[PDB]
């Protein structure tokens, strides 16, 4: 990725070996989790499509998932093509490259053409349309990875209210809705889903109680 | 923007003069790069010490094959050949750069310099470039070539090179 | 491997014991895997050609797979002096002479000589030459690492549908044949092969079916 | 080591503790298996004789296999002083006197005679010299180490192809035999020594046997 | 169809009768077969799209192939229309305008607009595009008429090799699913479906071995 | 294909369908036997490649004869390749390029490069070297298609010598061998594989008796 060079002047930096070991190291040990989509957005910081192309082909295992992944890349190329197609206008005085949705994917671009693209003024910002894109993808990705639905977290006789709520965010988190479909949905399930000694215990503090005060009246 | 390219010609080694070249990598960008690219000699192999094998008085002179230096050679920086990247640019006049061929889809690095309108040309090889200094180098070039296009004598690609 | 300074240039350095022991703790417990060679051409960016022989000697065990590499190596030196003749008599004083493909290869010539190489004007990447090699050799190793053929791939009763494909894909990035006919591949063998009941589920949808709901209509 | 300053003269620069560290390490972890002198040469480039001699010495254990190889140096340091004379008297200023065969092995001289003498016009590669008998030794030493002979590797009936040429291939490694009676050896012995079943198969593959096409003959 | 005369220049001629009744003969008696594209694209070369028009109609029986074949005329006609918008303003004193997608069939213009377009400066090649039409419908005519897939393929114990190899090319011209997957399935479903005997005779010989060699083997 | 028009001056004129109809019915009642060649040469004097790609398109039915066709012109392609090398470079406007291997077959040459080639001065037999290379192919094929070998053919108790000497001959014309080894198979198996009473009463004729003889001989 390219970086801030001392002084003011952006130049290419190859991508560093340790970042592509921390990186199929997270996805070996977490395999797809909701929180890689930031680990990955951290470790590919200012990226140009060249490192992202690596940085997915380095993967070890899911293939299924890397398959999909370039799928909805080429989907969103496709999309992109057709949303920013050349229509005929006056010439502009100053040229600058333009990055096709098979450009942007770093398919047919050479690595001097996105420099190019990233440092010219105006930059274009390839690199960050490709970040979505891959972003999109393993949201995707982790969505699918979602062993049960959302509907079908209960609790169990014994199960602590702890252990439930933990379960029952992190396959809320996994699942994908608008975020008022989630305040719906943490005000209309949580509740109802609990264990019915501390069932009782959540009803009588009140519908519209907080996370806080739910988990200290079924503290223990 | 578009880069341009020198060649500094050498008649049996006695310099000559330099041609230059604006290459449209604006329309042609996979042709002109690989001119480019094998003029500087970045990729290990190129044209610095090429000949043109066959100048044909006004017609053109052509050059670039740095394998078996005869026209029946030469190579791309993407293998061997490469496909016709389109036909935007035609043959309009003296100093247009065109890129020779066996055929279709056929490119290596073998090229032209055409020192006259060759209208017959278009549609069959590639435009990507135009001489921009050292036109009557081109011109005095022809006088060592023949109407069946062989010469007289060696005529080499000196050193070549990017200036911008 | 040679690396920019402060001003620009770029001169030789040792090479990191990081690096050697990352990629032979890779090659160890990554095996001969499809990861081996977005991996490999990471740690080795702008390696010199002893810096690569180094790292292939360097791997203990699987000494046929070695082997194989070395005979492809030799095939592709073998062709580059062919197709690339070395002049002879005296070499010209600004310039270096041009190496022959066991030059190319880095088993008769010094370091020094291959650091002017790579630093020459105009430069001359004998590394990255060598490095295309050595990657069509681990592109035939990791084929014939290929447990079993693409055809022979048929779901079992009780086999999950993502372990299907999940095996399916993995043997299908081993298998490098091509990419329209591994598009081709993708379309027909894919969905030929699948249980009875999942098999006429994914056959509702049409061969106009994507990869994602093939995968949650069988899912569930 | 030796380190050559960016567009500078070349500094001088102690052993790193980083280096001593994976040196001994991968010593005292591997033994002394065939790969360990492509590793030693790996870590030490551009090395004086005192760095290697500390490189040396660092080692703890296998006191046999450090006598022998002193006693290799020794004998390597006996030969250079008999076939190459030493000059005496007084020396002209600028120039370095003689290196003799104890100077070459660093156990009479100092780290500014060595500096000296791989900084002279021509250079002396004292450190080359110095190394490659130190890869003399070890070669010696991991030829000392070989468990079983080449002659005498025989095919189990139930253990496979690839089990049986990762044996042949480590122990041809380890072999002390030169390079044109090392290639016969594979040629031949390797098809002669199989198991009955994949002998026939390889026999009727016939002649140019390569370790690819004989791999996927005696595949199942 | 257009022929040249003596000047040189071309004009429309009727169409002959003994091409009309050739072409219902061997619609008729050869009914759909491979072979019936060459003999249709030989028998109308240069042909208007009223004459193809002509030919199509001629067809009697085989309605649903013909029902196909009109279909795919359909839908190639619509894309012709999308891929290319007429443009507006003036237009140049030595040009006029083009036909449109439907046009292009002859469905609504008559044969004197066709004449023009074949004959214009510079020509239009409207019976040249209306052919290469009706050869992808009759490509997918065939392709329905296949009587069994690629896969299915078994030689039997008795069925000789010549009628195996005879039946596996003929469904698999009338598969066309691509070349270089053809050239993929000639090397392995060729070899994969033999009878023992003859199959291990074929597996003596390696994957190395022609056609011709294969047959004279298992021939006699 | 063309031909020679009024008054000297060679147009192309179009293959017509009768000849198309008549090479498919020989091509469906013949078949394959010796015979096929001559009737080939003969249906098809003077043809482009377009008209012989025609010809062999049309025929229906033994598709692996077809492949050995393509594959040895293919081969007979490759072959005048690395005989004929072709130089790259700008065509003078007189005279035509030297066809390379596959402007041969017509497959990537269009019809008036072909007409062109033909008829320049002095013309380039492109024509006849397609139909020899086809000739070539069909000679195979005819060799193929042999159901015994020559030195099978041996005559029944009762059968007559007519029909011994029929077969045994259109065996032999079938066979593909030089004409000096047949003059030695005919005198060596033409009278020992006959009956023994026939065979003696040939004997009693001398050995070099003529055919007219020898069939005189035993006639009724």
């Amino acid at each position: 990725p390219i970086v801030q060079n001392i002084q003011g002047q952006m130049v290419h930096q190859a991508i560093s070996p340790r970042t592509l070991n921390a990186w199929v190291k997270v996805v070996e040990e977490k395999a797809f989790s909701p929180e890689v989509i930031p680990m990955f957005s951290a470790l590919s910081e200012g990226a140009t499509p060249q490192d992202l192309n690596t940085m997915l082909n380095t993967v070890g295992g899911h293939q299924a998932a890397m398959q999909m992944l370039k799928e909805t890349i080429n989907e969103e190329a496709a999309e992109w093509d057709r949303v920013h197609p050349v229509h005929a206008g006056p010439i502009a005085p100053g040229q600058m490259r333009e990055p096709r949705g098979s450009d942007i994917a770093g398919t047919t671009s050479t690595l001097q053409e996105q420099i190019g693209w990233m440092t010219n003024n105006p930059p274009i910002p390839v690199g960050e349309i490709y970040k979505r894109w891959i972003i999109l993808g393993l949201n995707k990705i982790v969505r699918m990875y979602s062993p049960t639905s959302i509907l079908d977290i209960r609790q169990g006789p014994k199960e602590p209210f702890r252990d439930y709520v933990d379960r029952f965010y992190k396959t809320l988190r996994a699942e994908q809705a608008s975020q008022e479909v989630k305040n719906w949905m943490t005000e209309t399930l949580l509740v109802q889903n609990a264990n019915p000694d501390c069932k009782t215990i959540l009803k009588a503090l009140g519908p519209a109680a907080t996370l806080e005060e739910m988990m200290t009246a079924c503290q223990g | 923007v578009n880069p341009t390219v020198f060649f500094d010609i050498a008649v049996d080694g006695e310099p000559l003069g330099r041609v230059s070249f604006e290459l449209f990598a604006d329309k042609v960008p996979k042709t002109a790069e690989n001119f480019r690219a094998l003029s500087t000699g970045e990729k290990g192999f190129g044209y610095k010490g090429s000949c043109f094998h066959r100048i044909i008085p006004g017609f053109m002179c052509q050059g670039g094959d740095f394998t078996r230096h005869n026209g029946t050679g030469g190579k791309s920086i993407y293998g061997e050949k490469f496909e016709d990247e389109n036909f935007i640019l035609k043959h309009t006049g003296p100093g247009i750069l065109s890129m020779a061929n066996a055929g279709p889809n056929t490119n290596g690095s073998q090229f032209f310099i055409c020192t006259a309108k060759t209208e017959w040309l278009d549609g069959k090889h590639v435009v990507f470039g135009k001489v921009k200094e050292g036109m009557n180098i081109v011109e005095a070039m022809e006088r060592f070539g023949s109407r069946n296009g062989k010469t007289s004598k060696k005529i080499t690609i000196a050193d070549c090179g990017q200036l911008e």
